[PDB]
DNA sequence: GTTTTTCCATAGGCTCCGCCCTCCT
RNA sequence: AGGAGGGCGGAGCCUAUGGAAAAAC
């Protein structure tokens, strides 16, 4: 028989005010943000985004351009907004990157754009446009006609905001807790060929948070980046926030196994080497590269009026290695917890370490409570995915770029652009 | 403080040292049972023994591995008649084709699939890893098909009914396809019962015969324990 | 005379991509 | 592409262990 342990409870998000409100809980995260806010609201250049769809003379339209407009008015505290409006005669790319292009001449800080329908090369040769740009939000009309107009208007206005610079919330956690430094990893396979991208998190106001974002590396040159990744993100933490030291790196791998040694463990053991040579990282600096998996053959049954499911939070000991961590959890309604599909936990390995067997415990519940938190972090909506942000961003940065590459549409270059590496353009 | 169960089924009892026979590895090595590679040393073990055997306890770091691929080589002779070996390898793959009423199963096979694997832990404690999954094979070549491939030779209605049946197998939905408050409970019941029909057990507790010993089975999930520090 | 790559092999474990649906405050 | 989850189909990746060969030095 295993054993478990739950992360312990008190979570809250913040809030703008200095507020907090529970987690899990949509409907009260909304009227906590209409009392205060989100934590961050965004300071916007011409304070008027453009509306740029086809479905010109549409009730649908106006109702989407009516809630967008009380949404970030009221709820998201966006005040003094505009929303314009600009209609191309085709769904073509030609017509919407001209309907764009008028959009930026007139002056906006994002556009809100709306796509007929599915059609894939079209929404990443454009999208590929939009980023290199200005900030963007698509809509599928199809999608929107089939959905209550709420909960998508608060969900893409979540992954808007967020993508306009503003933070909606962050975790009210404890800052002095879990690691100091984490570099994500996500891949896509395209023709059996992995694309790597890395995610560089780490504590800048106490509070753990994304901050910069990689380009797609191939396999052979994964090692290096690595490297480079590592000594670039200790420099920009020291520079974020001196009187601080680096204690703890930690570094997260997804789409493939980490190699135990003369692989990810031999370069960033030689890494943090180099980096305490120049007095840069703690002589007790403690590392460990870690293994993310949703494909394990793992199901777990939980409290039965929790669903039979276990609550978010759970950390399931497979092994000294392993760990089964419970990240979603049934929510509370109106009138009670909703029904669910079986929900698969998520697998966390430690390929690699450097702590000694004394402080093993403290360390590994550390990163698996770090790896919870950072769990919530995701901005797509209000319901969060199960992959925490140092794998799920650098997943899909991946696929974007991947799939603008194969798609004929415009290069993205992480490293010419500022506002790539520290705008979440990819939500 | 509750109750967690993971899907490992466990092993409470195997022999304590086994017959091992390790040879020099070569390039005409044929991979099957009773054998296995780890580096330069064919282990052979079970009924492939050669009469130099050595006895192994689980204390060595050896056993975890020869004794993974043996349990997958033990279980696959006790397969009952309704199921069929799929593939013996790292993962013992048992289908047997679902006879129970669905709708279009004259047009579309749907069979289970027992993927079965080992989790070893503690040094000493082993374990059965059961993973279901359904597969759907187009009846008429008997091929593997998907449920965009089943609207485009059968129409949309045929793929409805396929999906909703596929997803209420896995007793994820309810039969008419709409989620419920029991259905990680049921698949858990539905792994069971597949497992126990599967090794022809009516018991909750089988054995299995093995030249070292014999194997006991749980046939139930693994308990697991809220431990505070 | 002297370490790196670069291919093999078996044993094991995922792991990406599509598309199919049920749900959301 | 508002997301979240599950399922299915399709390719394969990847680690570990060994082996050799080759070019170094
Ligand atoms: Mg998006």
């Amino acid at each position: 028989m295993m054993e478990y342990k739950i992360v312990e409870n008190g979570l809250t998000y913040r809030i703008g005010n200095g507020a907090s409100v529970p987690i899990s809980n949509t409907g009260e995260l909304i009227k906590g943000l209409r009392n205060y806010g989100p934590y961050e609201v965004p300071s916007l250049k011409y304070n008027q985004i453009a509306l740029i769809h086809n479905n010109q003379f549409s009730s649908l339209i106006n109702q989407l351009k009516s809630q967008i407009s009380s949404k970030i008015d009221e709820v998201w505290h966006i005040h003094n907004i505009n929303i314009s409006e600009f209609i191309y005669d085709s769904p073509h790319f030609d017509s919407i990157k001209s309907q764009v292009d008028n959009a930026i001449d007139t002056g906006v800080d994002g556009i809100m754009l709306v796509l007929p329908e599915y059609n894939t090369p079209l929404y990443y040769k454009l999208k590929s446009y939009l980023i290199n740009s200005i900030p963007s939000q698509f809509m599928r009309y199809d999608i929107l006609s089939n959905r209550n107009l709420t909960f998508y208007v608060d969900n893409l206005l979540v992954q808007f905001v967020s993508k306009l610079g503003g933070k909606p919330w962050i975790l009210n956690v404890d800052p002095e807790k879990g690691s100091d430094i984490i570099i994500g990893t996500g891949a896509t396979r395209i023709d059996n060929v992995n694309l790597f991208c890395f995610a560089m998190v780490f504590k800048k106001d106490g509070t753990m948070l994304w901050n910069e974002i990689s380009p797609i590396v191939t396999s052979s040159e994964y090692l290096t980046y690595l490297k480079s990744t590592i000594k670039k993100v200790v420099y920009g933490f020291k520079k974020s926030n001196p009187d601080w030291d680096v204690e703890k790196l930690t570094l997260h791998v997804s789409g493939k196994r980490p190699k135990m040694k003369d692989g990810e463990t031999k370069i960033l053991k030689e890494t943090v080497e180099e980096l305490k040579k120049q007095e840069m990282v703690s002589r007790d600096v403690k590392y460990a590269i870690l293994h993310l998996n949703e494909t394990h053959p793992f199901w777990v049954m939980g409290d039965p009026n929790n669903r039979f499911h276990p609550y978010e939070g759970t950390k399931v000991k497979l092994s000294s290695k392993r760990y089964l961590l419970t990240l979603l959890q049934p929510y509370l309604k109106r009138n009670g917890l909703e029904m669910v599909t079986p929900i698969k936990p998520l697998s966390v390995e430690i390929v690699s370490d450097n702590w000694t067997s004394e402080e093993y415990y403290h360390n590994v519940h550390e990163i698996l409570d770090e790896i919870y938190y950072l769990s919530k972090m995701n901005w797509r909506g209000f319901r969060s995915r199960n992959l925490p942000v140092t794998v799920n961003y650098p997943k899909l940065v991946a696929g974007i770029i991947a799939n603008v590459n194969r798609y004929g549409g415009y290069p993205i270059n992480p490293e010419g652009n500022r506002s790539l590496q520290t705008n979440p353009w990819f939500l | 403080s509750g109750i967690l169960y993971i899907n490992i089924y466990p092993i409470v009892n195997y022999p304590e040292t086994i017959k091992v026979s390790a040879i020099p590895y070569y390039e005409e090595f044929l991979p099957g049972k009773w054998k296995k590679r780890i580096g330069d040393l064919i282990y052979l073990y079970g009924y492939g023994i050669e009469n130099e055997f050595d006895e192994i306890d689980n204390s060595n770091a050896l056993f975890g591995k020869i004794f993974r691929k043996y349990l997958l080589d033990i279980l696959s002779e006790n397969i009952a008649t309704p199921w069929q070996l799929k593939e013996l390898g790292s993962t013992l793959r048992l289908v047997k084709e679902i006879t129970e009423n669905y709708e279009f199963s004259n047009i579309i096979k749907l069979q289970y699939e027992l993927i079965i694997n080992v989790h070893h832990w503690q040094n000493t404690n082993f374990g059965i890893i059961v993973d279901l999954k359904i597969n759907i094979l187009d009846r008429e070549n008997n091929q593997r098909i998907s449920y965009t491939k089943i609207k485009d030779k059968y129409g949309e209605s045929v793929k409805k009914k396929i999906w909703v049946s596929v997803q209420a197998f896995h007793r994820h939905l309810t039969p008419e396809g709409k989620k419920y408050a029991t259905a990680m409970r049921d698949k858990f019941n539905l792994l069971t019962g597949l497992l126990k029909e599967a090794f022809g057990s009516s018991e909750d507790e089988k054995t299995f015969s093995t030249p070292d010993g014999e194997i006991k089975i749980v046939f139930k999930p693994l308990e697991i324990v809220e431990v505070s520090n």
